[PDB]
């Protein structure tokens, strides 16, 4: 299921070319709203007095097909930058009036190239439409993987083309649209239609716009290949782009006109839909947070924080994350007890955050394949899920299972433990504040005992996404700093990103901390290699944990536990974006503070720029102990 | 009322190129309004055009003519707004105008077409900035010439050289094109050049208006700044020291000498003025056509 579209330059009649493209199996049409050649005067007499029509009457196409079917393109001899004078004003005149008609129409997008270095007048003029009246409309601006300069035929004998390596110059249609949208002060309604050329470029340059707002792919006949049967195909290097492309979902487009007139012109269109059926996403966790994607969520807070009943059912739909609890408590059962005390030696576990009882369970498993004997308590501080564990008590676990309604750092245990089992971990790791309560429920953990997790490690890594800076920065609110969204980090299925290197270890806490000096705070330095040329946005987080030696959980990429769900990443983002060349060095800095009432982080970049520091003293975002 | 000929010609003219025994074929488009089609008129009295009701012959097609071309005495070759460049020719009695082939190899609006030297092949422009080279006769497209980076806004063919012709575009070249190199296209050395003419009587050298006005001698520099708009077109009268009409969008034709002095200013027209043709008949009198839907007659003095 491909939503695709037919680009046009001309259409004798709507009425008759919207049915041919419907039956042809198109979803929307590109055409222009005005005449291409209708060149139109605005100042200069006789031609500004041309007796109208100006262009088609709106009573053609009903409300509905204007506002779903029709996309508009500005006229091609529209040029804000030209530079004569004379073609400038009349320029701009005609751009707001064809992007006035498009918004009277409610066409939902607008179609403007990009096809030089130098719009500014172009965004100007766009800007201005865009803050007269509050829309929706999109503005898809048309830009080409490859500049048409630098494809051109090697065919002028006296103008050869480049044939050396300009690693930065293959990359200026990149800069085209960054300058483009940067003047445009990121608004939300302009986003990229990517065209694709006959031969792509280097990786790098594709690469460039991994995280841009790519809303259409623009895929030209010609670009096409024919199979032995005379059927439009594609090459294997295109094939790959158009599965990347089918990721993000855009919407591609058809331009051109048919060269395989042997075939019907669905031949094209069908070929898409071709490649969008043979493509495979892993089991569960694509299908799982497909709806997810690049979705900000507000981490939660467990402990200052009571979680609602759907929340610990999201937590309990993981079954591969709780075997492995369940292994990692096996192996220690059989660690700590001989198999000829398997029938003397009753072991006191201690599940610190049971919630609704996965790890209860979880625990009662463990002991019946390892066959031993233990003792349960089930701490729970959230008092509407201790109605869940004491029915759990009442109707199955029996008393065997404590259930305690305490916080774990006042509970004054009957005895101690020889397993605490938690899972008290969040997206960065410790950003739930499990330290501080494993800390203060250390004391009734015997001089030998375990803690699952064992240990746990937070990993930071930069990434580049204007997508996602844009969001953060769509997060202002009424009565709060206007730039506190920038100073608190997001759990979010990051999907439209680009990761500028390899994550690195950030905090790594232990349990239980023998240490006598116990100090959570933290500072950090880290180093990131980035070997092309990017704009960073923010640091994506992951974690690491060890529930009992080689047991693990992990949601970083590299070490990612397979098939399970839990943890989407987290976010760190960056008030200002900051530029990036090739082989230039990313210097971050993160701190863990605390005093005796919050826990936050403070983060700031040193290089190859400094940035401000976030989230200073936690004015914008705080852990609640 | 010839037959199969539409009742209502389009407002917007384009074209309109005499022919040996005097003849004048129009080409219209319909650049507003419902329907955006275009047609195709010859006017054996010219002085009847743009009257639908007393010409020749005509006929309807489907998209706008963007520019057109004779082809011989009975062909006319079209740059169509859907890509494709057409072929149409007169039937033996001259009443009816026939499609001969239209094929769609452009990706976008076709908009320049010229004829070479030899009557068989053409060569023709369009935005997708591609310039191709066609075999009228096989109906296909011999080269594919993708030398620019923007669009094609003028193609003229040599006079008398087969396989020279020049062509410029929105990318600021000028390219002379000889299509016996191995690398056909040469760039000679401003504002956007939109209208090429080559010189009838001398070889080597030509003349190309620019987006702001201004009017070039060429030798493979005299200049002039003829009008206050883009120029449109320049056509060369057929005297034997020809005469230099230029038309452009300021809505007015300039007629100039050998050294681009102004001879001769109509300001007849109240929009653009699309072509001009001179008669050959009367090697005086100018005929323009514009998208006020005039068909002016103009008498130079020589
Ligand atoms: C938004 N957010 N922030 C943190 C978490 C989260 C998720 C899963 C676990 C877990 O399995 N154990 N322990 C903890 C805490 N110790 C936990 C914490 C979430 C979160 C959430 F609260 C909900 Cl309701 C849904 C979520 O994503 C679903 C759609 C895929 C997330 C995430 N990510
Ligand atoms: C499975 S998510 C973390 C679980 O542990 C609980 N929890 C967090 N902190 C504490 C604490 N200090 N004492 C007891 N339970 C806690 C939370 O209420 C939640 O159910």
């Amino acid at each position: 299921r491909v939503s695709s579209g037919r680009d046009l330059n001309c259409v004798p009649e709507i009425a008759d070319t919207l049915g041919a493209v419907a039956k042809q199996g198109f979803d929307f049409l590109c055409m222009p709203v005005f005449h291409p050649r209708f060149k139109r005067e605005f100042i200069q007499e006789p031609a500004k007095n041309r007796p109208g029509p100006q262009t088609r009457s709106d009573l053609l196409l009903s409300g509905r097909d204007w506002n779903t079917l029709i996309v508009g393109k500005l006229s091609p001899w529209i040029r804000p930058d030209s530079k004569v004078e004379k073609i400038r004003r009349n320029s701009e005149a005609a751009m707001l009036q064809e992007l006035n008609f498009g918004a009277y129409l409610g066409l939902p997008a607008f179609l403007l190239p990009l096809n030089q270095e130098d719009n500014t007048n172009l965004a100007r003029v766009l800007t201005n439409h865009i803050h007269t009246g509050h829309h929706s409309s999109m503005f898809w601006m048309r830009v080409p993987l490859v500049a048409p300069e630098d494809l051109r035929d090697d065919i002028i004998e006296n103008a050869p083309t480049t044939h050396t390596e300009e690693y930065s110059g293959e990359e200026k249609t990149w800069m085209w649209w960054h300058n483009f949208r940067t003047l445009c002060d990121y608004s939300k309604r302009i986003a990229v239609a990517l065209e694709i050329g006959a031969d792509l470029p280097s990786n790098h340059v594709i690469d460039r716009w991994l995280g841009e707002p790519i809303k259409a792919a623009i895929l030209p006949t010609s670009i096409f290949l024919t199979n032995k049967k005379g059927f439009p195909v594609l090459s294997k290097m295109h094939q790959r782009l158009i599965f990347r492309l089918l990721k993000l979902e855009v919407q591609f487009i058809i331009t051109g006109t048919n060269h395989h007139s042997e075939k019907e012109f669905c031949s094209y269109l069908q070929y898409l839909e071709y490649l969008s059926q043979n493509r495979p996403p892993p089991n569960a966790y694509e299908l799982f947070a497909k709806g997810y994607e690049d979705y900000l969520q507000s981490p939660l807070q467990p402990l200052m924080d009571n979680l609602e009943s759907q929340t610990y059912e999201v937590f309990e739909k993981d079954p591969i994350k709780y075997s492995q609890y369940q292994q990692a408590i096996y192996k220690c059962l059989l660690d700590r007890v001989p198999e000829e005390e398997k029938d003397t030696n009753v072991q006191v576990l201690m599940v610190l955050g049971a919630g609704r009882g996965p790890l209860v369970n979880a625990s009662l498993r463990a002991a019946k394949q390892a066959d031993r004997r233990i003792k349960l308590y089930a701490v729970e501080k959230n008092p509407n899920a201790v109605v869940t564990l004491e029915n759990w008590q009442f109707e199955e676990w029996g008393s065997q299972v404590t259930v305690v309604s305490s916080d774990m750092r006042e509970w004054v245990a009957p005895e101690k433990a020889d397993i605490i089992v938690s899972e008290l971990l969040g997206s960065f790791a410790d950003n739930e504040l499990s330290p501080e309560c494993l800390d203060g429920a250390q004391h009734f953990l015997k001089d030998d005992g375990v803690s699952i997790p064992g240990e746990y490690t937070s990993f930071l890594a930069p990434i580049s996404s204007s997508k996602l800076y844009n969001e953060v920065r769509a997060c202002r609110e009424k009565d709060r700093d206007p730039e506190a969204q920038f100073e608190m980090p997001y759990v979010v299925r990051l999907h439209n990103f680009h990761q500028l290197s390899a994550p690195q270890p950030c905090f790594t806490f232990s349990h239980p901390n023998r240490d006598p000096m116990i100090d959570n705070n933290r500072y950090c330095t880290l180093e990131f290699p980035v070997e092309v040329n990017t704009v960073l946005h923010g640091f994506a987080g992951y974690f690491e944990t060890v529930l009992y030696q080689d047991i693990t959980l992990s949601i970083r990429p590299e070490t990612h536990s397979p098939g399970m769900f839990s943890w989407f990443p987290i976010l760190f983002p960056i008030k200002q974006p900051i530029t990036v060349r090739e082989g230039q060095t990313i210097c971050v800095r993160f701190w863990r503070c605390s005093n005796s009432k919050k826990v936050w982080y403070e983060w700031a970049v040193t290089a190859p720029v400094c940035s401000a520091i976030h989230n200073p003293t936690g004015r914008s975002y705080t852990i609640g102990l | 009322l010839p037959p199969n000929a539409p009742a209502c010609m389009e407002r917007q003219l384009e074209a309109a190129r005499y022919r040996s025994d005097g003849a004048l074929l129009l080409g219209a488009s319909s650049l507003s309004g419902r329907c955006w089609a275009g047609s195709l008129w010859l006017f054996k009295d010219p002085c009847a055009a743009p009257n639908e009701g007393f010409c020749s012959a005509g006929v309807q097609t489907e998209a706008g003519v963007a520019d057109l071309t004779w082809v011989g005495e009975r062909g006319i070759l079209v740059a169509s707004d859907s890509g494709a460049v057409e072929l149409w020719e007169l039937d033996e009695n001259e009443t009816l105008i026939v499609s001969k082939f239209c094929k769609y190899e452009h990706d976008d609006i076709v908009s320049t077409v010229s004829v070479l030297s030899s009557g068989t092949q053409a060569v023709s422009g369009s935005k997708d900035i591609c310039i191709k080279v066609w075999d009228l006769a096989q109906q296909v497209v011999l080269s594919s010439y993708r030398a620019h980076a923007a669009q094609v806004t003028c193609v003229a063919a040599s006079p008398h050289k087969d396989s020279v012709f020049l062509s410029c575009s929105e990318d600021n070249r000028i390219l002379l094109w000889d299509t016996r190199c191995p690398k056909p296209a040469s760039q000679i050395g401003g504002y956007l050049p939109t209208s090429l003419a080559w010189h009838p009587q001398q070889s080597e050298v030509f003349v190309f208006g620019d987006e702001n006005g201004t009017v070039s001698l060429v030798d493979t520099v005299l200049s002039s700044a003829v009008h206050s708009q883009c120029v449109t077109g320049l056509v060369f009268s057929p005297h034997s020291v020809p005469f230099l009409a230029s038309l452009s969008e300021d809505c007015s034709l300039a007629v100039l000498d050998s050294s681009l002095s102004e001879l001769f200013r109509s300001q007849a027209h109240r929009d653009f003025v699309r072509d001009a043709t001179w008669s050959p008949l009367n090697h005086s009198l100018l005929t323009t056509v514009g998208w006020d839907h005039q068909v002016v007659h103009h008498v130079v003095p020589t």
